[PDB]
RNA sequence: UUGGCGGAAAGGCCUUGGGUGCUUGCUGGCGAAUUGCAAUGUCAUUUUGCGUGGGGAUAAAUCAUUUGUAUACGACUUAGA
RNA sequence: GCGUUGGAUUGUUCACCCACUAAUAGGGAACGUGAGCUGGGUUUAGACCGUCGUGAGACAGGUUAGUUUUACCCUACUGAU
RNA sequence: CUAUCUAGCGAAACCACAGCCAAGGGAACGGGCUUGGCAGAAUCAGCGGGGAAAGAAGACCCUGUUGAGCUUGACUCUAGU
RNA sequence: AGAACUGGUACGGACAAGGGGAAUCUGACUGUCUAAUUAAAACAUAGCAUUGCGAUGGUCAGAAAGUGAUGUUGACGCAAU
RNA sequence: GUGAACAGCCUCUAGUUGAUAGAAUAAUGUAGAUAAGGGAAGUCGGCAAAAUAGAUCCGUAACUUCGGGAUAAGGAUUGGC
RNA sequence: GCCCUGAAAAUGGAUGGCGCUCAAGCGUGUUACCUAUACUCUACCGUCAGGGUUGAUAUGAUGCCCUGACGAGUAGGCAGGCGUGGAGGUCAGUGACGAAGCCUAGACCGUAAGGUCGGGUCGAACGGCCUCUAGUGCAGAUCUUGGUGGUAGUAGCAAAUAUUCAAAUGAGAACUUUGAAGACUGAAGUGGGGAAAGGUUCCACGUCAACAGCAGUUGGACGUGGGUUAGUCGAUCCUAAGA
RNA sequence: AGAACUGGCGAUGCGGGAUGAACCGAACGUAGAGUUAAGGUGCCGGAAUACACGCUCAUCAGACACCACAAAAGGUGUUAG
RNA sequence: GUCGAAUUUGGGUAUAGGGGCGAAAGACUAAUCGAACCAUCUAGUAGCUGGUUCCUGCCGAAGUUUCCCUCAGGAUAGCAG
RNA sequence: AUAUUGGCGAGAGACCGAUAGCGAACAAGUACAGUGAUGGAAAGAUGAAAAGAACUUUGAAAAGAGAGUGAAAAAGUACGUGAAAUUGUUGAAAGGGAAGGGCAUUUGAUCAGA
C-alpha cells in the first residue's frame, strides 16, 4: 500500500556510490570549452586548503535590502604558490573516446615532482627520468620529434604541472602532479606554450582573476562509517525502539525480494569527489607582498595569516586565493580550481567586490586581536614583556 | 614411524613428530601449511618473526571471518594470523627433526621441510552452560603434528 | 636500400637503385619406380623451456618503524640511509 | 519530472474539524513494511457490567490489566580489501 | 563497556541439494524448470529485502462415532440421609 | 535566637532529597492473590443481614468402630451464607 | 567524620585486590549525560527524562466522617568568620 | 478487409528471444525440405501361441529346433531369479605356502538383483551345488544407538570502580611468592563466628595428565600423610504442637 | 458448483504447443536404415531470406487452435464491393 | 508498594491426590496442577499421520452401484490377477 | 498320575554372538539421577609368551628419532582386524552466480582380449 504520507527522497542518488574517492586529489572531469581565439592559458590550478576566515565588503546589489551596505562574509583561503610545468600530454580524439597519445617531459624534473614516482623514496637509487633527460642531449631532436607529433595530431594539449609544498608549510614533501588542460588556439601554439614553460613556475594571478567565479574541485573530509542517519539524514526512530533508533526502520518491501539501491545504509561518509562551482575569487594577492590581509580601507600592515596561524595548517607565505563561503576538503588538502564552464551573467556573477577589512584574529579561539601589536596596544606591559 | 605419504629418500631425510598436542588444529594446519616446503633455516626464521609479529601465517582454508592484516600480502591473502601456540609446537618439532638430522649425519645447510602434515586427534571434551539450563560442548580440537626434513639433492 | 605517406586500433602502403636466385615466354637432356591398388600420409602458427654466439640495461615494491589530510581490519595519505 | 503538509478527537483504516499551503490527488508493492519498532485495538488465561441462560456459561456489546524470542549462515544491499 | 583487530579458549540454532535476477507457465507468489538478462578467484565490516528464514506434528476452525474440567430434573446409578 | 563583617549573590554548594493543582469512574481504608505475561475496580476486611442448632443437637469427618473436628465449646456460642 | 540517621560519601581495625587479556576508538548497541529557541506540537497515553526535594521561618483553599485534607497551594532564608 | 481511435496499474520484460515492413505481418494457393519411443524392413532380448523331434554315438524332451505375433504402466496380482544367518547331504571342496573381513577412476560375466578374478591389508576359518529353515535384504519412519561435519577458529569469553613496578622461583610468569605503590569492601563489611547443608574441602609435603570456559610454577585439583583431646560447650534429660 | 456421452489425465513416457497432468500427433523391449505425423524451415534451430496473387505502415503494428482477453461506437487512412 | 503487626522469618509439627490447602488466581501442593509424582494393568485403543528393506518378466485397475450412528471408514457389486 | 518364568543339581538346542542375547559376557542392579517411591547405563579381544621397548641421542618434560623384542610394532597397552561419515599431506584433473546426471565423440591416463 502507499506510503500514506509524502516525504522527499532522503540523499541525492547522484552522488553514488558514497564510496571513498580513488585518489586524495580530485579529477578534473571536465575542462573549460576551447576558445581558440584567445591567448594560450592554464584552464585551472593546483593549490592547498589553509583555512577559513571571515572578510567585510560593501554590497553591491540593486535592489537589494542591503544594498550599498556592509556584509560579513565567511570566505576560504587557499595557498597557491606557482606551479611547475614539467611536460606535455597530446590527446588525439578517437571513435572511443580521447586518447593519448605521447607525453613529453622537461628536461629537469625536481625532487618534489621526483618522489610523486616513488613509494619509499628515501631508499631508493632516484633514477627516474635518468634515461629520459639523455632525450636532450645534443640538441634534442628526440623530443622535437615527439613534440612535432603532438602537433600533427593531439586536438587536445594539457600540460603537466605540479605543486611545489616546499613553499607551503605541510609535511609531504612530496608534490601533487596534475594534468591542466590548455586552452587557447593554434594547437601548434599549445605546444610551443608548453614547451618554453618547461622546468618553468606560472603563478595563478596568470590564471585567475579578482571577481571571477571559479570550481573547486576536492576530496571531502573523511568520516570513516557512518550510520544511515547522518549518512544520509534520514529520520530518528522513536526512543521506544528496541535494537537501536539510528537506522531505517524499513529497508524494502516484500517484492522485490531484494534490498533496492535506492534504499539508505549505513557505509563510508566524505571522502568524496565533489566539485562545486560558482565559488567567487575575493582575492589574488601574493605572497611577497607584505599587507596581504590589509585593504584600500584598513591599511594595517599584516599578512592573512591569522594570529598564531592557520589551525592545523600554519602561515601563508605564497600567492593565495581567497574564494567567497566554503570549498569542498579539508585544512591542508590539494584543491584544484578551474575556470567556469560556462558564462554566468546573474549580477551575483559579474560582481566587482572590494573587500574593507580581513579578519586576522586567532582561530585558535575566541580572537580578539588582528595583529600582536594591537594586543600590546590594548594590554599594555606585561610581566614576561610588553 | 609409519608416517604419511612422502616422496624422498629415507636415507636423506630425518623425522619428528607429536601426538595428541593441545593445539588448535585449523591454527596448526595453516602453521604448517605456511612452511611446508620451506628450507629448515628459513622455516625457523620465519617462525621467530611470526612469534614477533614481524611476519604472519596466511590462513587459506581455516579463515572464515578472521580478520585482515597488511602481513599477507607477501603470500597474496588478506587473511593472516600469528598463532603463537601453533608456531611453537611447530619449532619444537622442527627442532626435534634437526636434531635427529644431526644425529643421523645430514648437512643441516641442505634440510629442507620435505613433509608437513597436521591431522586432527581425539577431542578433549569439557561442557558449556547454556540458558535454560542447557548444556553444550566444549572440545579442544587438538593435532597430530609430523614432519620429515630431507637434504636437497640433484 | 633512397625518399615519402599513414595516429581511428597508425604497426601498414607506396617508391629509388643496385645485388642475387627463379622464370613454364619458347626449345631440349637427365631423375623419379618398391608408399607395392587408398590410408592427413605429416609441408601451418602459437606459446614455453633450453643450448650456442652476438647486442643491450645495471631497479623497485611490500613487511617492519612513522604521519593523520585516513581508518572497524585491510585500505589511504605521509616521512625516514 | 517534481511535490502532495502541521494539528484537536479517535487504537483506528475510515471520518470530521481547525490551519497553513502551489496542492494538501488517488493507488500498488504478500490489503509493502513486527528477527524494523510499537502494542493503543482485536484475539488466551484475571476482573467488572448490561442483556441472555436454571446453570456451568454466551455476546462483531461495553470496560480495565495483560512476556512482541533468534541472524554469527546464503543471497540482496551498503561500504571495504 | 561492547562491537572491531590480535594471543589463548571456543560453542549453538539450523542444514534435501543449494544459493543473481525479469517474465512465463506451474499446486494459481521459483534458487532450480522455459525464454531472456547476464555472469570472473578469494574475501572483511555492517545490514535486516528475501530464503513464503529458525523456534513448536496450529493453541483459531472443522473432522474423529478421541477425551477431559465444569453444569443441569440429559441417560444410568451411588455414599449419605 | 540575634548582630556585624566577608565573597564573582555563593551557601541542604558533593551526597542526600515530595512535583503540584482542578476534576470524573471505581474500591471505603490497612491488608491479600494468578512463584514464571494480569496487583486490579478482583479477594479479604470491619459493619450489616439472613439461616440451622438447647447436645438423644447443628455443621462436618471416617470403610467401620466402645471412632472423630467444632469442643478445654454452649446462643454475647458454634456452624452455613 | 559529615549527617536526624545502621541513608549516601570518605576513613581506621580486618580482608581483598578475585572476575581472560593486549591494541585501537567505525557504525549500530548497552549504561551514564548535556543541549540554543520552542515547550507534549511527539505518542494510544508525558512512556522515558526533566523539574521539586533537607532544614528554619511565614502562609495554606474547597471539602470533611471534624479526626483530616496538609509537606495543600504559595513564598523567604541557609556559607565562612 | 487491413490499419487507426475507443485502449488506464502498479519491480524491468516479453509474437519464447533476437529481430522482422513488396516481412521473417495478414488472407490464400503450389511445391521442396526438417524430424517422434509413430509406420515399413532387418537384427537381437524376452513373452505368448501354434508345431517338429526319444530310432540310434543322442548324458540337458521343463532338452534341441521351426514358425508367427506381441512388448506403455501407479495401486495391485502372479512368475522366474539374486543376496543373508543357521540346518541335512555332497564336492574324500578352499585355507597359516594365508580362511573370513576390508580397500582397490584394475579385469571379466549377467538386462538386473549380483557373481568372478587380480593387487594391497590381514590373520583362522570359509565356500560351490541338491535341499531345509527364518529374528533374511533399508534411504527415508521429527526412526533407535553410536559416531562425525558445514556452521566455525564463528557467536562469543564485556555486571560486581583496578591495577602497576621490581625481585625470587621456574623450561616457561599478565595471573605463584615476597616487597613497593595504587585502590576497594567502609562495621546492615568483601571483617570476625556460628545454625542447616556438605564431608575432609582443614593443614603440611610432593606435584601439574585432566579440572580452575586465558594461563598457571598456583588451587577448594592430583598423590601421600597429619589433624577434631570436655564432669563444666552441646546431645543425652523435660515437656510443646504433635507422634 | 452439479449431471449425460465419449476420449483422456490420474497410472504416461515420446514429438509438437517456448514453458504446462489433461490440447495436437502418437502411446514406449534393445539397435540400424528409410518415411512421416502434429508442428515447423531468417537467426537462436534441423529444415526454401521458396515460388505466386493481393492487403497492411501503426508516435501502444501484427504474428496461429486449447491459450494466456478486449467491445459498443467511430475514421475522404487505404482497398475491394 | 510496604516497612511495628492481617508484619517478616528459622526450626518443629499437622493436613496427601478427586485428596489437601486456598484473604479465591483454578491458585499452590518439590521447574509437574482445570486433578502431583512413581510403578504396573500396557506393546491400552486409534476408521487418523508417518514409515514399510532385492532384481527382472507378464498381466493390470478404481474413485462407480446398494446398504451402513455412513460422509477421512467398511460391507456389497463392478473393474484386476 | 497333575503344576512349577522361585531354589538346588544336571543334560541339551537348526536359539543370540557384545547396538544381539537377561538391564547386566566386565568390581551390574554397579556408576549415576531423584526428597522419595523408583529410574538405571556404558563398558569384552596386544601378543604363543611381556618377550610391555635395555641402551644412545634431541627435548624442561610429555614425547620424538634411533636401537631393540617379537612371526608381525601395518600388534606399543590411545594395543586383533580396522569400514563409512569426516580430515591432513601428496599426486592428478576441472572450475565466469551451484554441483551432480544421460546420449555421443575428442583429449589425457589406464587396461583386458588376439
Ligand atoms: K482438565
Ligand atoms: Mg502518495
Ligand atoms: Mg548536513
Ligand atoms: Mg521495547
Ligand atoms: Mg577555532
Ligand atoms: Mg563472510
Ligand atoms: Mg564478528
Ligand atoms: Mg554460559
Ligand atoms: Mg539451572
Ligand atoms: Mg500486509
Ligand atoms: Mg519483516
Ligand atoms: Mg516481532
Ligand atoms: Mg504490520
Ligand atoms: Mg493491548
Ligand atoms: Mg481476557
Ligand atoms: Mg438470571
Ligand atoms: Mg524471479
Ligand atoms: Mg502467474
Ligand atoms: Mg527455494
Ligand atoms: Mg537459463
Ligand atoms: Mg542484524
Ligand atoms: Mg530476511
Ligand atoms: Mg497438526
Ligand atoms: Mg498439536
Ligand atoms: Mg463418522
Ligand atoms: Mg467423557
Ligand atoms: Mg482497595
Ligand atoms: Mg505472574
Ligand atoms: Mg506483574
Ligand atoms: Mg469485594
Ligand atoms: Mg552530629
Ligand atoms: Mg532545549
Ligand atoms: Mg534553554
Ligand atoms: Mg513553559
Ligand atoms: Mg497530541
Ligand atoms: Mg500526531
Ligand atoms: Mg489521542
Ligand atoms: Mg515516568
Ligand atoms: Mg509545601
Ligand atoms: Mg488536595
Ligand atoms: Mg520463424
Ligand atoms: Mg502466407
Ligand atoms: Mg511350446
Ligand atoms: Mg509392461
Ligand atoms: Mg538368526
Ligand atoms: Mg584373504
Ligand atoms: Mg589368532
Ligand atoms: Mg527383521
Ligand atoms: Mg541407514
Ligand atoms: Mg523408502
Ligand atoms: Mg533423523
Ligand atoms: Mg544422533
Ligand atoms: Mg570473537
Ligand atoms: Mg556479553
Ligand atoms: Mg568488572
Ligand atoms: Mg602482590
Ligand atoms: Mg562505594
Ligand atoms: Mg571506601
Ligand atoms: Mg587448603
Ligand atoms: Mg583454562
Ligand atoms: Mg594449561
Ligand atoms: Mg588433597
Ligand atoms: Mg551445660
Ligand atoms: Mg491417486
Ligand atoms: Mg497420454
Ligand atoms: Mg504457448
Ligand atoms: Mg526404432
Ligand atoms: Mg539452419
Ligand atoms: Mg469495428
Ligand atoms: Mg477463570
Ligand atoms: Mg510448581
Ligand atoms: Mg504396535
Ligand atoms: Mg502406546
Ligand atoms: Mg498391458
Ligand atoms: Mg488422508
Ligand atoms: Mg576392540
Ligand atoms: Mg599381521
Ligand atoms: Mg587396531
Ligand atoms: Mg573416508
Ligand atoms: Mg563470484
Amino acid at each position: 500500500s502507499h506510503r500514506k504520507y509524502e516525504a522527499p527522497r532522503h540523499g541525492h542518488l547522484g552522488f553514488l556510490p558514497r564510496k571513498r574517492a580513488a585518489s586524495i586529489r580530485a579529477r578534473v572531469k571536465a575542462f573549460p570549452k576551447d576558445d581558440r581565439s584567445k591567448p594560450v592559458a592554464l584552464t585551472s590550478f593546483l593549490g592547498y586548503k589553509a583555512g577559513m576566515t571571515t572578510i567585510v565588503r560593501d554590497l553591491d546589489r540593486p535592489g537589494s535590502k542591503f544594498h550599498k551596505r556592509e556584509v560579513v562574509e565567511a570566505v576560504t583561503v587557499v595557498d597557491t604558490p606557482p606551479v611547475v610545468v614539467v611536460g606535455v600530454v597530446g590527446y588525439v580524439e578517437t571513435p572511443r573516446g580521447l586518447r593519448s597519445l605521447t607525453t613529453v617531459w622537461a628536461e629537469h624534473l625536481s625532487d618534489e615532482v621526483k618522489r610523486r614516482f616513488y613509494k619509499n623514496w628515501y631508499k631508493s637509487k632516484k633514477k627516474a627520468f635518468t634515461k629520459y633527460s639523455a632525450k636532450y642531449a645534443q640538441d634534442g631532436a628526440g623530443i622535437e620529434r615527439e613534440l612535432a607529433r603532438i602537433k600533427k595530431y593531439a586536438s587536445v594539449v594539457r600540460v603537466l604541472v605540479h605543486t611545489q609544498i616546499r613553499k607551503t608549510p605541510l609535511a609531504q614533501k612530496k608534490a601533487h602532479l596534475a594534468e591542466i588542460q590548455l586552452n587557447g588556439g593554434s594547437i601548434s601554439e599549445k605546444v610551443d606554450w608548453a614547451r618554453e614553460h618547461f622546468e618553468k613556475t606560472v603563478a595563478v594571478d596568470s590564471v585567475f582573476e579578482q571577481n571571477e567565479m571559479i570550481d573547486a574541485i576536492a576530496v571531502t573530509k573523511g568520516h570513516g562509517f557512518e550510520g544511515v542517519t547522518h549518512r544520509w539524514g534520514t529520520k530518528k526512530l522513536p526512543r521506544k525502539t528496541h535494537r537501536g533508533l539510528r537506522k531505517v526502520a524499513c529497508i524494502g518491501a516484500w517484492h522485490p525480494a531484494h534490498v533496492m539501491w535506492s534504499v539508505a545504509r549505513a557505509g563510508q561518509r566524505g571522502y568524496h569527489s565533489r566539485t562545486s562551482i560558482n565559488h567567487k575569487i575575493y582575492r589574488v594577492g601574493k605572497g611577497d607582498d607584505e599587507a596581504n590581509g590589509a585593504t584600500s580601507f584598513d591599511r594595517t600592515k599584516k599578512t592573512i595569516t591569522p594570529m598564531g596561524g592557520f589551525v592545523h595548517y600554519g602561515e601563508i607565505k605564497n600567492d593565495f586565493i581567497m574564494v567567497k563561503g566554503c570549498i569542498p576538503g579539508n585544512r591542508k588538502r590539494i584543491v584544484t580550481l578551474r575556470k567556469s564552464l560556462y558564462t554566468n551573467t546573474s549580477r551575483k556573477a559579474l560582481e566587482e567586490v572590494s573587500l574593507k577589512w580581513i579578519d586576522t584574529a586567532s582561530k585558535f579561539g575566541k580572537g580578539r586581536f588582528q595583529t600582536p601589536a594591537e594586543k600590546h596596544a590594548f594590554m599594555g606591559t606585561l610581566k614576561k614583556d610588553l | 614411524a609409519r608416517y604419511g605419504a612422502t616422496s624422498t629418500n629415507p636415507a636423506k631425510s630425518a623425522s619428528a613428530r607429536g601426538s595428541y598436542l593441545r593445539v588448535s588444529f585449523k591454527n596448526t594446519r595453516e602453521t604448517a601449511q605456511a612452511i611446508n616446503g620451506w628450507e629448515l633455516t628459513k622455516a625457523q626464521k620465519y617462525l621467530e618473526q611470526v612469534l614477533d609479529h614481524q611476519r604472519a601465517i596466511p590462513f587459506r582454508r581455516f579463515n572464515s571471518s578472521i580478520g585482515r592484516t597488511a602481513q599477507g600480502k607477501e603470500f597474496g591473502v588478506t587473511k593472516a594470523r600469528w598463532p603463537a601456540k601453533s608456531v611453537k609446537f611447530v619449532q619444537g618439532l622442527l627442532q626435534n627433526a634437526a636434531a635427529n638430522a644431526e644425529a643421523k649425519g645430514l648437512d643441516a645447510t641442505k634440510l629442507y621441510v620435505s613433509h608437513i602434515q597436521v591431522n586432527q586427534a581425539p577431542k578433549q571434551r569439557r561442557r558449556t552452560y547454556r540458558a535454560h539450563g542447557r548444556i553444550n560442548k566444549y572440545e579442544s580440537s587438538p593435532s597430530h603434528i609430523e614432519l620429515v626434513v630431507t637434504e636437497k639433492e640433484e
